[PDB]
C-alpha cells in the first residue's frame, strides 16, 4: 500500500565512549628524534623542541610550591560578573517645586541602556543575554540637605496602563507593587526578576497588545511616546497637594546572574539613535591613532 | 541527491576535471536534530525531501574594482531565488545547512577572499544623515536579491562594525594561491525554538575581498565564485487565513 | 550595641511581601472548620468547565437580548453561503468576553483563548443536513468559498443522529505578541479565526418548523496556563455606592 | 501529637494544627508527605481495561 | 532591645557590594532558558581568537581605508633595508589597539599584548623569495643592519610552500611599570619591537605580478592573564543621542 | 497516544522543555490571585472642620469601599482567610512631624 | 549627604564637581548621612610586588632612578597611587562647614 | 527532589533549579560536584596515541 | 521589628577595636607572597641581638 519512504541523514560509529571521572592530568608525552640540527643545513631554520607537563602542586609531586608571586591576590577578577561588577548612575530623575520639566510631581521613567553610550558600547559584545536586576535609589535637595518627607515608588510591568496625573486611579491600584519610605531613611534596595517573554533579551516585536515587528500595517511602535511598553518605573510625592522642598532622585541598576550567547566585534563608530544602530556614514573614522611612516615608529 | 536531479550539469566555466575539492572535518552526515519544545497551541511538520538536494544560485563575478557582497536567510529560500514551492504557505521554518564555496583560477592569479556568516545580522543601513529611529525599516535593502549586494563601506561593515575583528564568528580564507574550496555547516541559531516565514531574518553570509584581486594584462580579467548549499534538516508548517477551501 | 551591621535596606514599606506578623487576641480559637463539599483548590478547573458563548450579539435592546446566544440555521440558501465568523482572542472583545473563560483571561497577560468547543443542534427531531466547519491557522485570510475552507483542517457535520460535534483549536506561538517600548507606534496584531459554511441545504419533512437554533459551548484543557498577575480595570462601577 | 480539628469536634482533619511558634522561626498550617492520618490515594483499581467490547446485548 | 550591640558600619551604602535582596513578584516563573548554542563562559576564549591587525596604518581617508589592513612586498629592492616595525603595547596606541586583544585590554590595567601572531601569504602561485622576521628584547634598541638582528633570536621566511609562519612572542617582567605618587614628574615607558628585513629579492617569473600582500594575524594562549578591573575611558559618544 | 510525564516518568536522557526555564510556572492558586494589598481605608483628619473635629475617627472592615475588590471577591459563597494591616500617616503636603 | 569614592592606581584624578570621573562606573564609591554612624571600610592589598617599595611603581610610563622617559611628577599628584576623592552631594555648594 | 527546566519543558537543566529561602539563609542557583544527574566528563580515549607516522599513502 | 532588643552600647566609636570590615574590590587577588629571607616574627630577638 505505502511505496514512498526516505530520511537517512545519521551517521554510525564511534558516537560516544565510556563514561569516567577522572579529573586528574597526568604525565604525557616525551620526546622524539628528527635529523641533524644545524642552522643553515638548507630547508628550514629555527627549529623546535617540546616537554612534559605538570600541573602546580596537584600533579607529579609537591615537594617545593614555589609560584611566580607569593599569594599577591586573587586570580580571577575576569568572569561574566566580574566585568560587570559595579553599578552606574543610570536615572537621574530630578522633581522641581515649581517649573516645567516635572511640575504635578509624578515623574515617569523606563528601563533602557542607551543613556550610557558606555554602557550599551559593554552590553552589545554579544547577541543573546539572560540577566536579573537589582535597584538601588538615593534622594537629595540640589543643595545635598536631607528633608522630612514621604515618598511613594511603584514598579509598573510591561503592558500596564500609564499613571500621567496625580490623581490616577493607577496609583492606587493593587496589582502594581508599591514601595513607601521617608527620605531621610536608608535607600531603598530592591529587586527586579527576569521578566522578558522569551530566552534572552532582544528586541523587535515584543511589546504592544498589538502586532509589532518590522514593516507594520497593524500596529505601531509609538504607543504614544512611550515607545516599546516595557517595564518602567513612576514615583510621586505623598500628599494631597505640592511638596515643600525640592527633590533630585537616583537610580543604581545592577546586573546579577549574567549569562552571554554569540559574541560578535563589538563597534568602530559613534552611536546615533536608539533602536537603530546607524553611523556617520559620510563622517567615517579610522580606530586606532595612525603614525607617519611604517618603516619608523 | 548525489549531484544530479533536475540540475546535472557539473562544469563550470572553467571546465574543469580531475577530482573534486572538499575537506570534510565531520563523519559524513552526523545524525539528525532535534525537536525542541515550545509554548503555545501550535505545533509543526516536516516535508522530509524535495528540499534535500543541492542548489546552485547565480555566479557573481569578482573584479579589481570589486568591494563585497552579502546575502540574506532565508530570503534566497523563498521565491527570490530557484525554490519558492514550498516556502510562502507555511508558517514555522528551521533548518542546518551545507554551504560549499568553489572559486577557480589560474596559477597566475592574485588576491585572497574572506567568508563570514553573521548571526542575526541587523543591517544598520548606509545611514549616514538618514535620521531614523524608529519609524519604518527598509525592505529594498535588506532583501536584495539571490544575488546579493555589493558593500558601500566595507571597512565598517556598512554597519558600523569593524571589519578587522569579524573572525570571531565562524570563517575560512579563501586564498587564490593554493586551495579553491569552502565548506561551512551553519546549525540553527534562534533564541525562539522556531522561526517565522517573515521580517525575522536569520543569520546572513558575508563575502568580503581583503587581498585586493590583480593579475597582468592579457589574461582572463574576471574570476567567477560560485555558491551551492544544503538545507538539512528543515521543515514547514503553520497555516489559517480568511476563506478556505 | 550587638555585633550587627547597619542594613541598606530597612525601613522601608513593600505592598508585596510578607514577615513575621502579629496576633493581637492570644486567648483565641476560631470556629474549627468542617468539611463543605465544593472546595475549590486553584483558579483554574473554571477554565474547563463549560458555558454557553454568545455570536449572534447584534441585539443591543433589552427585550431581545435573548437572542444574543443562539443564530438561525433557516432553509432559504443552502450551497455555498457563510454563516458567521469570529476570533480567538479571550480577553479583547466580542464572545469570549460573555463567557468565564474570557472572564478569567481578563486577569492575566498570557492568555490563549483556545481548544475545544462544543454545538448543540435544536433541530426538532426530522431535520437533516450538513454543516462545514473550518478553522484558519494564525496569519492567514479566511476563505473566499466553501472549496478553499475545505482544505487545511476541517469537519463535515450532519443532522442525523449527531445533535453535538466538538471542535478543538490547535496552540501556536511564533510571533512577538507585543513588544512596546512606548505606546502608539505599533498597531500589529493578528489571530486565526473560525467559520461556518452551509454544506448542503436543510431538508425538512412537510409539517416540521422552517428555522431552527444552534448554540454553542466553549471550554479548555489541561494543556495552557494564564501567567503574569495584572490587575484588572473595567467600569463595573456607578460611583454612587453607598 | 495530633489534635482532631482544634478541641473535641471533626471536620477541620487535616485542616487546621498547631498555633504558632517564636518571631523568628515560626510555621503554620499544612500536610506532609509521611506521618500522616491516612493516605487518601488508595483508590482506581481499574486504569484501562478492555478497549471498547463492553456489552452490545441489544 | 534585643541582647545586640549597636553597630558602627550600617546606615551607608557601598557601590560594590551585595546583600539580601527583595523580590517583588512572588506569583512569577520565568521561562526556563534552553541550551542555546555559543554560551561564553569567560571574557578569555576572546584574547586567542584569531583577528586581522593593521600594521601599515598610514592612511587616514574614508576611501584608501582598505590598505590599512595590508602592507607591499613589491620587487624594488631586495638585499638588506627594512619592510616595517612597531611595539608590543596592547593597549596604548597603533596596531592593537584595532584587534580584539587591545579591545579587551583597554578594560584593565596587567596586561601583555604578546605572545604568537600569524603572516599569511598572498603571492600568485609562483613566488619566491626568503623573509627575515626578529624580536627585540625589552630595553634594546632596533638593529641597524640584517646581521645585527640575525643574532639573538629570529626566524627566515620563504615562499616555495609556507604561506604561513607563526612567530611567538616570550613573556618577561623585570622593572616597574608605573609607581606614579603623583603624575607628571615620571616619562620612563619602554618596550620590545618587532622588525621585518629584506633577506634576498622578489624571485617572480616572466608572466606574473610584481606587488604582492602579506596579512598579519593576532592571538595568544593559555598563560597570561588580565586582572585590576577598571573602568575604560573613551571618546565614542556624540553627546546627541535620542 | 501512549504517554509520558517529564522528565520523572520513563527515561531521563534529554530534558527539552518548551521554554529553557524562564521563570515559575505556579501564579494561579488562590493566594497568587489575592497577591497585593489593596488601599481600603483613607481616613483623614483635620485640624478643624466639620470631618473629625474632636480627634476621635471610627471605621469598621468591609469589602464595598472597593468595587472592584467586591467584583474579585464575590466569585464564591463560602470563604475562610485571615488578615493583616498596615497604617501609613502623612500630612496633606507629606511631611513627617512629631507626634 | 556625603559622597566617598576610592581611585584605585593609575586612576585619572576628578578635579571638578563637573567631572565625569564622578559617576563612574569602575571607582567604588559609598554614599552616607553624617548624623550617621562613621563609615568603616576596608582595603586590600594593593601593590604589584610582595612588599611595600616605591621607586619604578607609578606611571603609566618608565619610573625609576635616572630618568629620561619618564618624569615622577604626573603634575601635582606625583607617584600614582592608591588615593581619596569626597565631594559635597548637591547640584550646588553646601549650607554648614566641614572638618 | 529535581526539577527538569522548572515545570515540564527541557532545556534548563542544570541551569535553573530551586527558587529561594529566608531573608537570612538564602542561597541561589547552581551545580555540584556530587549528586548530579549524569557527569558529562567521560570522552578522551585517545590522548597522545603514535607519535607521527598516521598514514603515509600517498 | 524582629524579637530583638535595643543595646545600649552602639552607635559610638572606638579606636582600639575591630568588627565586621568591608572589602570594596571583590574581583582582586593580590600577588601571592614568596618566602623572602629575614621575616621577623616578634618585636623580641631585637632585644636581645
Ligand atoms: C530594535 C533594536 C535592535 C535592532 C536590531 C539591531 C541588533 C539586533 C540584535 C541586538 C538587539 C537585541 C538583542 C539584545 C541586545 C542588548 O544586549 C539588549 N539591549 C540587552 O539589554
Ligand atoms: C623612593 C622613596 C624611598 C627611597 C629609598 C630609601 C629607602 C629604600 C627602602 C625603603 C623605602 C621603600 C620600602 C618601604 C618602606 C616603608 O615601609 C614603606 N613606605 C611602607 O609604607
Amino acid at each position: 500500500g505505502d511505496r514512498v519512504a526516505d530520511v537517512i541523514e545519521s551517521s554510525i560509529g564511534d558516537s560516544v565512549s565510556r563514561a569516567l571521572t577522572r579529573a586528574l592530568p597526568a604525565p604525557t608525552g616525551q620526546d622524539t628524534q628528527v635529523s641533524s640540527h644545524r642552522l643553515d643545513t638548507g630547508k628550514v631554520p629555527a627549529l623546535q623542541a617540546a616537554e612534559i607537563g605538570a600541573s602546580s602542586n596537584a600533579s607529579d609531586e609537591s615537594m617545593i610550591e614555589t609560584r611566580c608571586v607569593l599569594n599577591s591576590h586573587s586570580t580571577a577578577e575576569t568572569t561574566l560578573d566580574s566585568f560587570f561588577s559595579r553599578a552606574g548612575l543610570v536615572g537621574e530623575i530630578d522633581l522641581p517645586l515649581e517649573g516645567t520639566t516635572n511640575p504635578n510631581g509624578y515623574a515617569n521613567w523606563d528601563i533602557d541602556i542607551t543613556g550610557y553610550a558606555q554602557m550599551r558600547r559593554k552590553v552589545e559584545l554579544f547577541t543573546y543575554m539572560r540577566f536579573d536586576a537589582e535597584f538601588t535609589f538615593v534622594a537629595c535637595t540640589p543643595t545635598g540637605q536631607v528633608v522630612p518627607q514621604l515618598l511613594q515608588y511603584m514598579f509598573v510591568p510591561p503592558g500596564a496602563p500609564e499613571p500621567d496625573s496625580r490623581e490616577s486611579l493607577a496609583w492606587q491600584t493593587a496589582t502594581n507593587p508599591s514601595v513607601f519610605v521617608k527620605l531621610s531613611d536608608p535607600p531603598a534596595q530592591v529587586s527586579v526578576p527576569f521578566m522578558s517573554p522569551a530566552s534572552a533579551y532582544q528586541w523587535f516585536y515584543d511589546g504592544y497588545p498589538t502586532f509589532g515587528e518590522h514593516k507594520q500595517e497593524k500596529d505601531l511602535e509609538y504607543g504614544a511616546c512611550p515607545n516599546n511598553m516595557m517595564g518602567t518605573f513612576s514615583v510621586r510625592t505623598v500628599g494631597t497637594s505640592k511638596s515643600k522642598y525640592p527633590l533630585v532622585i537616583r537610580i543604581y541598576m545592577r546586573m546579577k546572574h549574567v549569562r552571554a550567547w554569540i559574541p560578535r566585534p563589538m563597534r568602530n563608530q559613534n552611536y546615533l539613535f536608539k533602536a537603530n544602530p546607524n553611523y556617520a556614514g559620510n563622517f567615517i573614522k579610522p580606530t586606532g591613532a595612525s603614525r607617519t611612516a611604517i618603516t619608523t615608529l | 541527491s548525489d549531484r544530479v536531479a533536475q540540475l546535472t550539469i557539473g562544469n563550470s566555466t572553467i571546465t574543469t576535471q580531475e577530482a573534486a575539492n572538499i575537506i570534510v572535518g565531520y563523519g559524513e552526515w552526523p545524525s539528525y536534530c532535534s525537536d525542541s519544545d515550545a509554548t503555545a497551541v501550535d505545533k509543526p511538520t516536516r516535508p522530509d525531501v524535495s528540499v534535500n538536494r543541492f542548489y546552485t544560485l547565480d555566479t557573481k563575478l569578482w573584479e579589481k574594482s570589486s568591494k563585497g557582497w552579502y546575502w540574506k536567510f532565508p530570503d534566497v529560500l523563498t521565491e527570490t531565488g530557484v525554490f519558492g514551492q514550498n516556502a510562502q504557505f507555511h508558517y514555522l521554518y528551521r533548518s542546518g545547512f551545507c554551504i560549499h564555496v568553489q572559486c577557480n583560477a589560474s596559477k597566475f592569479h592574485q588576491g585572497a577572499l574572506l567568508v563570514a556568516v553573521l548571526p542575526e545580522y541587523v543591517i544598520g543601513s548606509v545611514a549616514g544623515g538618514t535620521g531614523t529611529e524608529d519609524t519604518h525599516p527598509p525592505y529594498k535593502q535588506t532583501q536584495p536579491g539571490a544575488d546579493g549586494f555589493e558593500l558601500q563601506h566595507p571597512y565598517v561593515l556598512d554597519a558600523g562594525i569593524p571589519i578587522s575583528q569579524l573572525t570571531v564568528c565562524p570563517h575560512q580564507w579563501i586564498n587564490l594561491r593554493t586551495n579553491n574550496c569552502a565548506t561551512i555547516i551553519v546549525p540553527y541559531i534562534n533564541a525562539l525554538p522556531f522561526d517565522s516565514a517573515l521580517n525575522h531574518c536569520n543569520f546572513g553570509l558575508l563575502v568580503v575581498p581583503i587581498s585586493p584581486l590583480d593579475y597582468d594584462q592579457g589574461a582572463t580579467p574576471v574570476i567567477p565564485i560560485t555558491i551551492t548549499l544544503a538545507p538539512m534538516c528543515s521543515e514547514f508548517a503553520g497555516l489559517r487565513q480568511a476563506v478556505t477551501q | 550595641g550587638f555585633p550587627t551591621e547597619l542594613k541598606p535596606g530597612t525601613n522601608q514599606f513593600l505592598t508585596t511581601d510578607d514577615g513575621v506578623s502579629a496576633p493581637i487576641l492570644p486567648n483565641f480559637h476560631p470556629t474549627p472548620c468542617i468539611h463543605i463539599p465544593g472546595e475549590v483548590r486553584n483558579l483554574l478547573e473554571l477554565c474547563q468547565v463549560e458555558t454557553i458563548l454568545e455570536v449572534n450579539n447584534v441585539p443591543t435592546n433589552a427585550t431581545s437580548l435573548m437572542e444574543r446566544l443562539r443564530f438561525p440555521v433557516s432553509a432559504q440558501a443552502g450551497k455555498g453561503e457563510l454563516c458567521a465568523v469570529f476570533r480567538a482572542d479571550p480577553g479583547r472583545s466580542g464572545p469570549w468576553q460573555s463567557t468565564l473563560l474570557g472572564q478569567l483571561c481578563g486577569y492575566y497577560t498570557q492568555w490563549s483563548g483556545s481548544l475545544e468547543v462544543t454545538f448543540m443542534f435544536t433541530g426538532s427531531f426530522m431535520a437533516t443536513g450538513k454543516m462545514l466547519i473550518a478553522y484558519t491557522p494564525p496569519g492567514g485570510p479566511l476563505p473566499k468559498d466553501r472549496a478553499t475552507a475545505m482544505l487545511g483542517t476541517h469537519v463535515i457535520w450532519d443532522f442525523g443522529l449527531q445533535s453535538s460535534v466538538t471542535l478543538v483549536i490547535p496552540w501556536i506561538s511564533n510571533t512577538h505578541y507585543r513588544a512596546h517600548a512606548r505606546d502608539g507606534v505599533f498597531d500589529y496584531y493578528t489571530t486565526g479565526l473560525v467559520s461556518i459554511w452551509y454544506q448542503t441545504n436543510y431538508v425538512v419533512p412537510i409539517g416540521a418548523p422552517n428555522t431552527a437554533y444552534i448554540i454553542a459551548l466553549a471550554a479548555a484543557q489541561k494543556n495552557f496556563t494564564m501567567k503574569l498577575c495584572k490587575d484588572a480595570s473595567d467600569i463595573l462601577q456607578t460611583g454612587t455606592i453607598q | 501529637s495530633h489534635e482532631n480539628s482544634n478541641s473535641a469536634t471533626e471536620g477541620s482533619t487535616i485542616n487546621y494544627t498547631t498555633i504558632n511558634y517564636y518571631k523568628d522561626s515560626y510555621a503554620a498550617t499544612a500536610g506532609k508527605q509521611s506521618l500522616k492520618q491516612d493516605p487518601d490515594k488508595f483508590a482506581n483499581p481499574v486504569k484501562d481495561i478492555f478497549t471498547e467490547m463492553a456489552a452490545p446485548l441489544k
